[PDB]
């Protein structure tokens, strides 16, 4: 599968939602 | 909408549902985010929440969870963004992610694997063979399936 897409997806979720 | 796309899910779900009990609630959520060097507040925490908490409870479900994971990503990753990402797994900040860095990062968010898997991830990203991943091979290797 795609390890570091998915914790890539996490990462910059985790950056979008300090808003 | 294939099994490996739910179990993706799942799996993302997964790190911030630290307890397994199928609700990620402000502690859990903040939990994650500290990890990952931010600091927000309680009452930023349950905004984040609010904005979409379909059943009102307090806390994100799964559905929900897959909501935010739906608009709070593919907003449009810009590269100053991009690079704050670069930044969370180039721990030591030197430009190169070495396949420690990314195996701290991966541990400290929740996932648990081994250094093989973590050598095998560095090799695929590392595109002029110097055994570590710079920025420029970080942002290909998102483009790649
Ligand atoms: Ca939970
Ligand atoms: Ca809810
Ligand atoms: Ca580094
Ligand atoms: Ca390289």
């Amino acid at each position: 599968r795609r390890r570091w897409k998915l914790d890539f997806s996490i990462v910059s979720l985790c950056n979008h939602l300090t808003r | 909408l294939t099994e490996e796309q739910i179990a993706e899910f799942k799996e993302a779900f997964s790190l911030f549902d630290k307890d397994g009990d199928g609700t990620i609630t402000t502690k859990e959520l903040g939990t994650v985010m500290r990890s990952l060097g931010q600091n927000p507040t309680e009452a930023e925490l349950q905004d984040m929440i609010n904005e979409v908490d379909a059943d009102g409870n307090g806390t994100i479900d799964f559905p929900e969870f897959l909501t935010m994971m739906a608009r709070k990503m593919k907003d449009t990753d810009s590269e100053e963004e991009i690079r704050e990402a670069f930044r969370v797994f180039d721990k030591d900040g030197n430009g190169y992610i070495s396949a420690a860095e990314l195996r701290h990062v991966m541990t400290n968010l929740g996932e648990k694997l081994t250094d093989e898997e973590v050598d095998e991830m560095i090799r695929e990203a590392d595109i002029d063979g110097d055994g570590q991943v710079n920025y420029e091979e970080f942002v290909q290797m998102m483009t790649a399936k």
